RNA sequence: GACUCUGGCAUGCUAUUCUUAGAGGGACAAGUGGCGUUCAG
């Protein structure tokens, strides 16, 4: 957002951020993440400044949009929280999704069935997904991460400060990233709301399958 | 890389890091060349032009490529004030 | 003579395992749906896969109907993957907010929010 | 017949990448030896630095294997160094040749005094370190030749360095550490920054971003 | 008179007190304990299986989302609650019941959440465990339809509505006091006492808060006005770089992160039982330890072991010659 | 030769029905009748 009024964060975005719990950081804090923060309240919870979250999200969207072939962007989650969201993100944009276990050597071992060469890496957690970050450091891959307050910025180029622990917050951040990529590309008008609702990006959690299919 | 005749006698000119002004070497596989799309100031859509930043592998090892790219984006007017 | 290769067989096997619903009796509709489902770069083996899926669906249709019935979870896993509720879970009437979060929102120019409720720490 | 696997190999196989220096410009990993055999090819010469036998200790007993140190070099340009241990001496030699082709690096050549003609020596004194071995390369006037021990003499002749003063320190008796240290210094020729390279770098497109429309087809 | 899994798990011989004994199939098929499954094959068969039509399941769902207990219950709990609701509607008049439950009122005290009140053995200043009190110390003990439920969340929503509940005892329960976990970041309450990460924001921030539910339908929550509870003392400390492989143990930051499998061997995780009829035939009084397996050399420990070590703050001083695993 | 590439026909796109040279189509045993373990052929 280059001080553009069309790119400013609106009221409903703030309401979604507060409802998901994106502003709630961890109780631990890495010193490289201290730039992106508002203050520590007395409970020990660090509060993430949402304007900086919006700015880094728009910067990541600018990085993603700048790539001609959308399949060269690889989007990775290993833990369940991001899994569905990553797949949905691919369906939004055409990025290559890696959900589940990341096989080591996916980007270096050229003699392998699952070998691939991305041009951008967008990842859910630098702590859980450390192996693709190190691997990206081996193969000249730029990296975008969804970082919490306790996240290492080792081999991260664009860090988006958010709550990456809760399911709703992870799904919401993936949904807004897809929305801003598609808005900068020009396939969706900015004045109308997106018809894709962020509940599609959430973790689905099979006892919630049984609880919801019973009440249906 | 230039003799007294004026001929440019050098195989290639390596690029320098945008953050630390160090030469990005031939076998520096942790180096990053990021393109950031710039947008039209009225419709907010991808104009077609972009800003290019090169970060060497040492800065990215240090964990400081994040603040480097952020301050370069403030320098280029991509990320607004505050 | 002519014999089918292993690559066409396994790709056609994945295609029939995934999207049995879309395939039909005509050949070129099978060819176009196989073209738009997956990534196949060259034309010739794509046509080979189209012929092979046409052959195996002609073979399956003759087979007594029960193979088709056990393909029931595929769509449920799909409908579950793409389920949304009627009302968004993030669209909450009243949301509880820390006093420091309220100060952050006030300093970030969203002081006129109406759905917020400030709960003091007791 | 070479069927490339990497995107870089596919671009090298086609006429998209014209010179190897482009791959050096963007610091891309070279994972296929056929790229080096395509660009340099017949100009590459290879000298086996050392063949030595070892008795590898296995539960069936001590079995003899051969370890090969091989330096490969495009004269007036490029060098690579490779170490391979294998059952047969020919297998170890060809593995070391492949591994040294994968590690081809370019070397910077400068002038000692005034800059008349082609560059002949190193631009400045550079230092490479490997396992207590220090190798220091000092610019030398034209016609002096390489004043060094035989192993860095071989690597420096393959680099296209016509003349250089050398100073080594440490346990030089181990050949691998010595060769790796002099290799490190002649890589640090392009790792070094001089007032020649002070102008701001204009950023061109990477081969992956320039030929993406060709790469989506294959 | 519906029976939950807690009735058969606690061996409720309560088929005589009731006549409308109704159970689901999934409450009786999910039980893994061999003794009560053997008991079910011996017990007189007056229970009959009954499945609810889903309008009651729908309504139970929308006020489960309003009472704040929907993430706490499971689907079969919703089925049992809908079963007792639909029988109360079928036999008894429905107008006795109020919907859209009341507002909770706040009354905090200076007591610590870890104060050991309502524990049977413990006694401040008499409270004795005697052979005549063992069958009676279950919980706080206080016409045609009922429940046999021990889980608190179902009781909380059920008395929020107003159905009379009973337990494996005889007389019905009017008051239910227990503990819940409350997040102090997102203010979402959970009735699951086992979990340590909250479902909404995912932080390790749940703290104990006591609750009391009346038969009338009033919920009220006792907080603690003790600054020791909300003290951020050992919360920020340097974390190591994330490590992978077969032996890495990460500092457990999220509820669903993938840990490598490091299990104890079966010889290592056998505890001796001394009241076995064949125990005296043994050559040793105790089970032989595990000193030969690979899990012994890797110093794999049980999950429940070493809990007080984790409770010390990491920015403190351990003893000089020790290492904390 | 169950290996790799590939032709016939384009009144289609590209500077274009008669000459060009890049790309995109078109053919896959696709369809029919018999012999066939009713499946490989
Ligand atoms: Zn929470």
């Amino acid at each position: 957002s280059g001080a553009l009024d069309v790119l400013q964060m609106k009221e409903e975005d703030v309401l979604k951020f507060l409802a998901a719990g994106t502003h709630l950081g961890g109780t631990n804090l890495d010193f490289q993440m201290e730039q992106y923060i508002y203050k520590r309240k007395s409970d020990g919870i660090y509060i993430i400044n949402l304007k900086r979250t919006w700015e880094k999200l728009l910067l990541a969207a600018r990085a993603i949009v700048a790539i001609e072939n959308p399949a060269d962007v690889s989007v990775i989650s290993s833990r369940n929280t991001g899994q569905r969201a990553v797949l949905k993100f691919a369906a939004a944009t055409g990025a290559t999704p890696i959900a589940g276990r990341f096989t080591p050597g996916t980007f270096t071992n050229q003699i392998q069935a699952a070998f691939r060469e991305p041009r951008l890496l967008v990842v859910t957690d630098p702590r859980a997904d450390h192996q693709p970050l190190t691997e990206a450091s081996y193969v000249n891959l730029p990296t975008i991460a969804l970082c919490n307050t306790d996240s290492p910025l080792r081999y991260v180029d664009i860090a988006i400060p958010c709550n990456n622990k809760g399911a709703h917050s992870v799904g919401l951040m993936w949904w807004m990233l897809a929305r801003e990529v598609l808005r900068m590309r020009g396939t969706i008008s900015r004045e109308h709301p997106w018809e894709v609702m962020p509940d599609l990006y959430f973790y689905r959690d099979p006892e919630e399958i049984e609880k919801e299919e019973q009440a249906a | 890389m230039q003799n007294d005749a004026g001929e440019f006698v050098d195989l290639y000119v390596p690029r320098k890091c945008s953050a630390s002004n160090r030469i990005i070497g031939a076998k520096d596989h942790a180096s990053i060349q990021m393109n950031v799309a710039e947008v039209d100031k009225v419709t907010g859509r991808f104009n077609g032009q972009f800003k290019t930043y090169a970060i060497c592998g040492a800065i990215r090892r240090m964990g400081e490529s994040d603040d480097s790219i952020l301050r370069l984006a403030k320098a280029d007017g991509i990320v607004s004030k505050n | 003579g002519r014999v089918r290769t292993k690559t066409v067989k396994k790709a056609a096997r994945v295609i029939i395992e995934k999207y049995y619903t879309r395939l039909g009796n005509d050949f070129h509709t099978n060819k176009r749906v196989c073209e738009e489902i997956a990534i196949i770069p060259s034309k010739k083996l794509r046509n080979k896969i189209a012929g092979y899926v046409t052959h195996l669906m002609k073979r399956i249709q003759r087979g007594p109907v029960r193979g088709i019935s056990i393909k029931l979870q595929e769509e449920e896993r799909e409908r579950r993957d793409n389920y949304v509720p009627e009302v968004s879970a993030l669209d909450q009437e009243i949301i509880e907010v820390d006093p420091d979060t309220k100060e952050m929102l006030k300093l970030l120019d969203f002081g006129s929010l109406s759905n917020l409720q400030v709960t003091q720490p007791t | 017949e070479w069927m490339p696997v990497t995107k870089l190999g596919r671009l090298v196989k086609d006429m998209k990448i014209k010179s190897l220096e482009e791959i050096y410009l963007f610091s891309l990993p070279i994972k296929e030896s056929e790229i080096i055999d395509f660009f340099l090819g017949a100009s590459l010469k290879d000298e086996v630095l050392k063949i030595m036998p070892v008795q590898k200790q296995t539960r069936a007993g001590q079995r003899t294997r051969f370890k090969a140190f091989v330096a490969i070099g495009d004269y007036n340009g490029h060098v690579g160094l490779g170490v391979k241990c294998s059952k047969e001496v020919a297998t170890a030699i060809r593995g070391a040749i492949i591994l040294a082709k994968l590690s081809i690096v370019p070397v910077r050549r400068g002038y000692w005094g005034n800059k008349i003609g082609k560059p002949h020596t190193v631009p400045c004194k550079v230092t490479g370190r490997c396992g207590s071995v220090l190798v220091r390369l000092i610019p030398a006037p034209r016609g002096t030749g390489i004043v060094s021990a035989p192993v860095p003499k071989k690597l420096l002749m393959m680099a296209g360095i016509d003349d250089c003063y050398t100073s080594a320190r440490g346990c030089t008796a181990t050949l691998g550490n010595f060769a790796k240290a002099t290799f490190d210094a002649i890589s640090k020729t392009y790792s070094y920054l001089t007032p020649d390279l002070w102008k701001e770098t204009v950023f061109t497109k990477s081969p992956y971003q320039e030929f993406t429309d060709h790469l989506v087809k294959t | 008179v519906v029976a939950d899994a807690g009735a058969f798990l606690r061996h409720a011989a309560l088929q005589d007190i009731g006549k409308n004994i109704y159970t689901i199939r999934e409450v009786v098929t999910e039980i893994r304990d061999k003794a009560t499954r053997r008991r079910l094959a011996v017990l007189p068969y007056e229970l009959r299986f009954k499945e609810p039509l889903p309008e009651y399941v729908r309504l139970v769902t929308e006020f489960s989302k309003k009472t704040g207990d929907y993430p706490s219950l499971s689907a079969t709990d919703i089925q049992v609650l809908a079963l007792t609701y639909q029988l109360e509607a079928e036999f008894v008049g429905v107008s006795h019941l109020k919907q859209e439950p009341q507002k909770v009122k706040v009354s905090s005290s200076i007591q610590h959440p870890e104060t050991p009140l309502h524990i049977s053995g413990f006694h401040l200043p008499g409270g004795w465990i005697t052979p005549s009190n063992i069958k009676q110390i279950q919980q706080e003990l206080e016409v045609r339809v009922g429940c046999l439920t021990t889980d608190f969340a179902m009781q909380n929503v059920l008395l929020q509505m107003g159905l009379h509940v009973l337990a494996v005892n005889g007389m019905l329960i009017r008051e239910a006091r227990s503990y819940i976990l409350r997040c102090h970041g997102c203010f979402k309450t959970t009735s699951d006492m086992s979990r340590v990460f909250c479902s909404h924001c995912g932080n390790k921030t749940l703290k104990k808060v006591s609750v009391t539910v009346s038969d009338d339908g009033t919920l009220h929550m006792h907080f603690s006005r003790n600054p020791k509870v909300l003290n951020p003392r050992g919360l920020r400390y340097s974390l190591p770089t994330p490590k992978g492989g077969k032996y890495a143990i990460n500092p457990h930051l999220t509820e669903d992160q993938r840990f490598p499998q490091l299990r104890l061997s079966q010889k290592a995780r056998q505890k001796t039982n001394v009241f076995a009829p064949d125990y005296i035939a043994g050559v040793s009084p105790f089970v032989e330890n595990d000193i030969s397996s690979r899990s012994a050399t890797l110093q794999v420990r049980d999950s429940t072991l070493g809990a007080g070590r984790r409770r010390l703050n990491p920015n403190a001083s351990r003893k000089k010659f020790v290492k904390k695993r």
